[PDB]
């Protein structure tokens, strides 16, 4: 499950990490509410 | 601005802060840098891609639509037909370009509102212990290491502790 | 002393949307509703093509004209397509009856199995069934019919009554076309169908008329004084339609028998078909978009878009953005 909302939460949170990554980065997850950090995790290619 | 707080009272952001929406510059003794609110970032973000969600889910998806076939004598049901088309459109194209316009307007001082709650959940947490000389600046009277600092941007505090450091210092100049 | 201050975002984006008390305001985040993208092509939906009419119109293809030999084994399509280039029509000159209502119906219809309603050779051995062509139909230099319906005429010098009747078996609805024949001149009702006042009889549970052959002097049209009607029914399961004539009658050859199914439809357009499959389709092209609009095309086949006019659909997510000198 994929929606376009939720590929709202998502850029906005990449736009939040870095090129060399500055994380643990699950930076990105905790504002995706929803799916998890593992529903994430491959959905950045 | 609308609740004042940006292009406000505080003129510009930070490039700086690349780890949300919203966060503190804090300077002191160690040093100096920024730090992000994971709390009313979160908050707005599932917030306003709800409002984003919300518009769209009033969007079922267009179905099957295809022209109609008439000939010269149906001249009417043919117009007719062309009006209800025209019709159906000017009205979506009307409620989908004003409702944009309308959003976006409260989404930019949706943030605005959020800048200022946050400038005033420090002030009120601070009090005595610093001043204000706009701009976002409250300039601490007492000392304060990061932890401390940290404390302010957790909430967690407890309030007289840094005090009696603060209060004498406020007097001779 | 020691400063804590409050503050917020910026970022390099040169994104621009629009509000109701400023425009150009730039902004940290956006989104595009609209959809300005398609592939060019005609697809395939859920496994399907389309139906490809090419040079033909529905009507070509239903009576089989010569020129729409392509189209007889086409059984499922998930859609119809016509061209600009299609006039290949019905090639005798005349009326054909609730022609849009008939258009309207094929769009209801995913699939037909078609079937010989009345076999040429069994069929009429009292009538002549080989000379049944015209110069207004010609395939190959030579003068020809339709494929689909067959052409009656006097066998010597005799055109007994004829009747004919067909009950439907199939279980579906059964598409039955045919046609009336209204030649120039009494010498030319004669010489075809030689009874000088004909008639043609049509009916089923819906269907009953009694049409007369209208003879007259007329403007020629692909070189023909005379004019031919072409009717249609719908068979409902279990009916029987009977013909009846003394002359005139273009009678069913082939018919249909009918598979009815949603969300289909009769588009034009010129766009090449390809072996993409998608879930929403125009005119000017394909569509992969999880956007609710789109300005490409008012026409859709699937589940799309919306349709706007816009040229610009932009709505703001994150905060407005200083350039900081
Ligand atoms: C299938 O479709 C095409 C239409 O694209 C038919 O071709 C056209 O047929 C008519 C025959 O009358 C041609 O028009 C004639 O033009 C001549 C002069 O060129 C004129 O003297 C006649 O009065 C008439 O206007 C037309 O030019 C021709 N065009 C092409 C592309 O060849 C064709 O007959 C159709 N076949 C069937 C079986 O319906």
């Amino acid at each position: 499950p994929w929606k376009f909302s939720e590929n709202i939460a998502f850029e906005i949170a990449l736009s939040f990490t870095n090129k060399d990554t500055p994380d643990r980065w699950k930076k990105v997850a905790q504002y995706v509410k929803g799916r998890t950090p593992e529903e994430v995790k491959k959905h950045y290619e | 601005g609308l609740f004042g707080a940006i292009a406000g009272f505080i003129e510009g952001g930070w490039t700086g802060m690349i780890d949300g929406w919203y966060g503190y510059h804090h300077q002191n003794e160690q040093g100096s840098g920024y730090a992000a609110d994971q709390k009313s970032t979160q908050n707005a973000i599932d917030g306003i891609t709800n409002k984003v969600n919300s518009v769209i889910e009033k969007m079922n998806t267009q179905f099957t639509a295809v022209g109609k076939e008439f000939n010269n004598l149906e001249r009417r049901i043919e117009n007719l037909n062309k009006k209800v088309d025209d019709g159906f459109l000017d009205i979506w194209t009307y409620n989908a370009e004003l409702l944009v316009l309308l959003e976006n307007e409260r989404t930019l001082d949706f943030h605005d509102s959020n800048v200022r709650n946050l400038y005033e959940k420090v002030k009120s947490q601070l009090k005595n212990n610093a001043k204000e000389i706009g701009n976002g600046c409250f300039e601490f009277y007492h000392k304060c290491d990061d932890a401390c600092m940290e404390s302010v941007r957790n909430g967690t505090y407890d309030y007289p502790k840094y005090s009696e450091e603060s209060k004498l210092n406020r007097e001779e100049i | 002393g020691d400063t804590i201050c409050i503050g917020y975002h910026a970022n390099n984006s040169t994104d621009t949307v629009d509000t109701v008390l400023e425009k150009n305001v730039t902004v940290t985040h956006s989104v595009n509703l609209l959809e300005d993208s398609h592939n060019g092509k005609l697809c395939k939906l859920k496994g399907i093509a389309p139906l490809q009419l090419g040079k033909c119109n529905i009507a070509g293809w239903l009576l089989g004209n010569p020129e729409c030999d392509l189209l007889l084994t086409a059984s499922s399509w998930s859609y119809i397509v016509e061209t600009s280039n299609s006039e290949n029509g019905t090639c005798y000159p005349g009326d054909f009856i609730d022609y849009e209502e008939l258009r309207e119906q094929l769009s209801s219809v995913s699939s037909f199995e078609k079937f010989e309603i009345f076999p040429k050779t069994s069929s009429w051995p009292n009538h002549e069934t080989t000379k049944g062509v015209t110069a207004a139909c010609s395939y190959a230099g030579a003068s020809s019919f339709y494929r689909n319906l067959l052409w009656l005429t006097k066998k010597g010098s005799s055109y007994p009554k004829l009747s004919k009747s067909y009950v439907n078996n199939k279980g579906k609805e059964v598409l039955v076309l045919w046609g009336v024949h209204h030649p120039p001149t009494g010498t030319d009702q004669q010489s075809l169908y030689q009874n000088a006042d004909a008639y043609v009889s049509v009916g089923s549970s819906k269907y009953n008329r009694r049409f007369t052959p209208e003879i007259a002097a007329r403007p020629k049209v692909r070189d023909q004084a005379g004019r031919m009607n072409y009717y249609w029914t719908l068979l409902e399961p279990g009916d029987t339609i009977t013909f009846e004539a003394t002359g005139n009658l273009i009678a069913p050859w082939y018919a249909f028998a009918l598979n009815r199914g949603s969300g289909s439809g009769i588009i034009t357009s010129d766009a090449p078909v390809h072996d993409c499959n998608t879930k929403c389709q125009t005119p000017h092209g394909a569509i992969n978009s999880s956007l609710p609009f789109q300005n490409i095309h008012p026409v859709t086949i699937g589940e799309c878009p919306k349709y706007v006019r816009s040229t610009k659909l932009r709505m703001a997510t994150g905060l407005r953005n200083i350039p900081s000198i």
